[PDB]
């Protein structure tokens, strides 16, 4: 079969800790007064759950209130044990209260507000040194939960919450996050498709936190080079042949030879053969402003297929490219 | 079959009330209503129970503009008897039975209503009903009573009801409507946002 | 000839709107029904255009308890139905031709309203109106849907339609109705009198 | 030979030389104010002419009464209206505030000030003898006026006649039926309540004067001191006569018709019969004693004659004994 992968760093968090960390199935909910919040606008809506903006009517404050269906008891169960265990971290959105509706059962989590200035109309207003910034912020975050034993999963721009005006950030969204233990496999259908690490798209099982990065590198490459999405996919096939139309066809089949990766029939008659671009060749007028030398060196290590070969969260910060961030905490 | 008796049991003519014999034969309560119907005569002795014109050719022709001209007459007389004491508690009478239906509204719990005219002038308002317990006007449930002028019933008909009998007002609703969204209850500042979005066509 | 489209389309569910083919088809929206509806799969296949039994067709026991039990479980898909971003649109439209009726209230001026329910428990209250002008519920007009659960639209429906589309929030009254009783207003003393003489028996 | 003229003794010739701007209310026009400053609260009483509320100046934040005029008679209207104005601010006079109308209907609307009126239907069991002596010097002290100003009631009763214990206050209200007098001139007798009718009244004689409200008078004060509301109880406009001749007898009734030729109603002398003029201690007894002196009896026996002309005026019947230790009890 496949060869067994295992993380780098943080690779025993999960096997040593209490049970009462990574079992979030056994975990019990305190459930607080519901009526203390009233709804007040719809921030946003999808397959899992419905999110609103509310007034917690006790302290007069901005909250926002997201109402979990009726999905998984066992995926609520993940969610809540990971906001928990995560409270209080670097640029992690905080849970604070856990409510739920008394007649139908169906559980709500309220967060803090963040007046977030939509990245629709940001992220073509950020500067160079506004993205090597809050991507700082963002490993910041990605170090803590990946320490944590907690894969994120689903690292996108829509997860990210930045409030400009305060040079704010924080990573919500922690529905797909999943506790990490070593050698036990996970599920390939998770996070968005345009940030679908290459484990993903060729099926192996075993992957752990280098999964996120893979994501950070498709949001810095969708930055640097104005590019939203930058691997724009249509399915799950079509989107490795947009990736390997960039980082080549080359190393696409020493990452499957290495870890003798069952490739599914239809990859290898559509894949062909793509040479390795340089990311010199995504540089225009437009984002030439925003592309350095140490930025393509740091996102040349962030996006390869061999996720035990990329950058971690600690190692990326230690990057040229977060030179002018570090040197300005004095 | 008398006229009056007739014409309130007709279909759509359920609110009115038959108004007593010596009411209309007082002409003390008929003045001023000469030059306001056509054919007063006309429409006075046809729901007086009188006989027609006996030798101006009694073949009705269009009796349209003379017939439900005597139907404008009552319904003007009616306006001015359900003001009276005993106009009233016939009113009163066909309130307890609930001849003019019940609230729409869900937390009135079918609160018997009262006739009304937004306006005391004839073709300009249908007759509309008054809830005492919400205190507000509604649009008449069945179709039926769609035609009907508002002006034959008043404005202050169920108002001066309440003040010669205050022992029948309902005690203000106990419950109200709360909305509720996935159990949660909702700021008012939701309704002003989307107030303000709609001005926004 | 459907079933979605037949039931639908039968006299007193003029308020119910059709199902998408998928929503059903999808097990990720018709979890925790199980245990919540008799004869479950009897319900689904029925409604999904499926064979039945197969054989002892002849209605199993009376069919009463199965096919208004297959009724029983579209009402309550229907409910999860239109609190997605598909059926609102569905329901909005329906909103525009006026299926659900208009509002009963003189002052909203026949503003046309949304069904709603007021509990998300089946047998315990029926279908009312909510008329997002005056943002209160009334009792339906016809008596057609004084027989269909509440249950089956949800307490919510109204409330996060507007969530979605708050451009449709109508311009709250620009009139209201004022007490005249021989030209004068009345002053809400006469209400506290009236009260306080009411609370005598 | 008709009827025998009759004229006022006082105040005879008032209207006679005043202005016709006062005695002529028919070319009276109508000061109509904003009729939005008024609120209805609560129904006071309602009749055949008119209904009452009782309302709340919105603009000032006091009570006040409303009178609600329908359109009975387009000089009727007028009538108390003008009257109203003529004595406004006089002694124990109701004082007319503004006078409004629907814009719609046209149906016009008076208000006055408003008296916390403890009724009668409970307080006139509960007056003392001194307080039917100072509520009555109080009622001649309007009556008076109006009379001065050539102004009958024609409607005198304790319906209108409003007072508030509390304050001493006393006001005379209701002046529909209200008219100016012209020496001479013949009026209506179908006025007042039939209780409170005067004989000349009940024996159509349409030649009367001030005096029938000082006849309305007596009627209030038999019913106080005796203690029987109404004191002369009738069916009718003939049995009413009956009851007075039963009391100030049969004798001096005749010689009231003869005296001016009276047509009486061949109805009357068939029914009449023949009754003894009874005194005024007859009605006396455990209870009413405490009301009943010397000089009430002697007031009331001056007050209730068949004939008019023979009656008190309003100023004589002041200086009576009944009213002597009332007038004296105004050195402040
Ligand atoms: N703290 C905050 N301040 C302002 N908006 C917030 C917020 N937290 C969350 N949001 C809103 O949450 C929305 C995203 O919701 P969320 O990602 O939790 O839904 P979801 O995870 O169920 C759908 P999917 O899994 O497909 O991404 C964002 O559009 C944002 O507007
Ligand atoms: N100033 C005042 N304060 C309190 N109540 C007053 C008032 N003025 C009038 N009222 C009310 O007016 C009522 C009498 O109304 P009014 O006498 O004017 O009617 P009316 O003359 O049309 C009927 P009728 O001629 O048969 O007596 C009394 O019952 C009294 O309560
Ligand atoms: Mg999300
Ligand atoms: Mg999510
Ligand atoms: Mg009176
Ligand atoms: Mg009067
Ligand atoms: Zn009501
Ligand atoms: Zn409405």
């Amino acid at each position: 079969g496949p060869v067994p992968s295992r993380a780098r760093v943080y690779t025993d968090v999960n096997t040593h800790r209490p049970r009462e960390y990574w079992d979030y199935e056994s975990h019990v909910v305190e459930w607080g007064n519901q009526d203390d919040y009233q709804l007040v606008r719809k921030l946003g809506r999808g397959k899992y759950s419905e999110v609103f903006e509310a007034i917690n009517i006790t302290n007069n404050e901005k909250v926002v209130v997201k109402i979990l269906k009726p999905v998984k008891k066992k995926k609520i169960k993940r969610e809540i044990k990971i906001l928990e265990n995560l409270r209080g971290g670097p640029n992690i959105i905080t849970l604070a209260d856990i409510v739920k509706d008394p007649v139908s059962r169906t559980p709500a989590l309220v967060f803090e507000h963040v007046n977030n200035t939509d990245f629709k109309q940001l992220y073509q207003t950020l500067t160079d040194y506004d993205i090597r910034f809050y991507m700082y912020e963002i490993l910041k975050a990605l170090d803590y939960c990946h320490s944590m034993g907690i894969m994120h999963r689903d690292v996108k721009p829509h997860n990210v919450m930045i409030d400009h005006e305060h040079r704010k950030l924080r990573l919500i969204d922690w529905g797909l996050a999943e506790f990490y233990h070593p050698g036990q496999e996970y599920n390939v259908r998770v996070a968005s498709r345009y940030f679908k690490g290459p484990e993903l798209l060729v099926d192996y099982q075993m992957y752990d936190y280098s999964l996120d990065m893979w994501s950070l590198g498709c949001m810095l490459a969708s930055m640097i080079f104005r590019k939203e999405p930058f691997f724009h996919g249509h399915d799950n096939y079509d989107q490795l042949v947009r990736i390997a139309k960039v980082l080549g066809t080359e190393d696409l089949y020493d990452y499957i030879d290495k870890y003798n990766i069952e490739l599914d029939p239809r990859f290898n008659d559509i894949l062909g053969r793509h040479s390795r671009k340089r990311w010199e060749r995504f540089v225009h007028s437009e984002n030439q402003h925003l592309v350095s030398p140490e930025a393509l060196d740091f996102l040349d290590k962030l996006l390869r297929y061999d996720h035990q070969s990329r950058l971690t969260a600690r190692e990326a910060m230690e990057h040229p490219y977060f030179y002018t961030v570090v040197k300005d905490q004095a | 079959v008398s006229w009056i008796s007739w014409f309130c049991g007709l279909r759509g003519n359920e609110f009115f009330c038959e108004v007593d014999e010596d009411y209309i034969q007082d002409k003390f309560n008929l003045t001023g209503l000469n030059e306001q119907v056509p054919h007063y005569r006309q429409a006075l002795d046809m729901i007086l129970d009188l006989e027609p014109d006996e030798e101006l050719e009694d073949n009705p022709n269009q009796s349209d503009l003379i017939e439900q001209a005597a139907e404008m007459l009552y319904g003007l007389i009616h306006a001015r008897y359900i003001l009276t004491n005993r106009g009233i508690a016939q009113m009163l009478e066909k309130y307890q039975q609930g001849d003019f239906g019940y609230c729409p509204r869900v937390y009135c719990e079918n609160q018997p209503m009262l006739p009304i005219g937004l306006s005391d002038i004839p073709g300009e308002a249908m007759v509309k009903l008054y809830c005492p317990k919400c205190m507000d006007v509604y649009t008449p449930k069945s179709s039926r009573h769609h035609h009907t002028d508002g002006a034959y019933f008043g404005t202050g008909f169920p108002h001066i009801l309440f003040m010669v009998h205050p022992e029948y007002r309902p005690k203000r609703p106990a419950n109200q409507f709360v909305p509720r969204l996935y159990g949660f209850k909702i700021h008012p500042m939701a309704y002003q946002l989307q107030l303000q979005a709609a001005s926004n066509f």
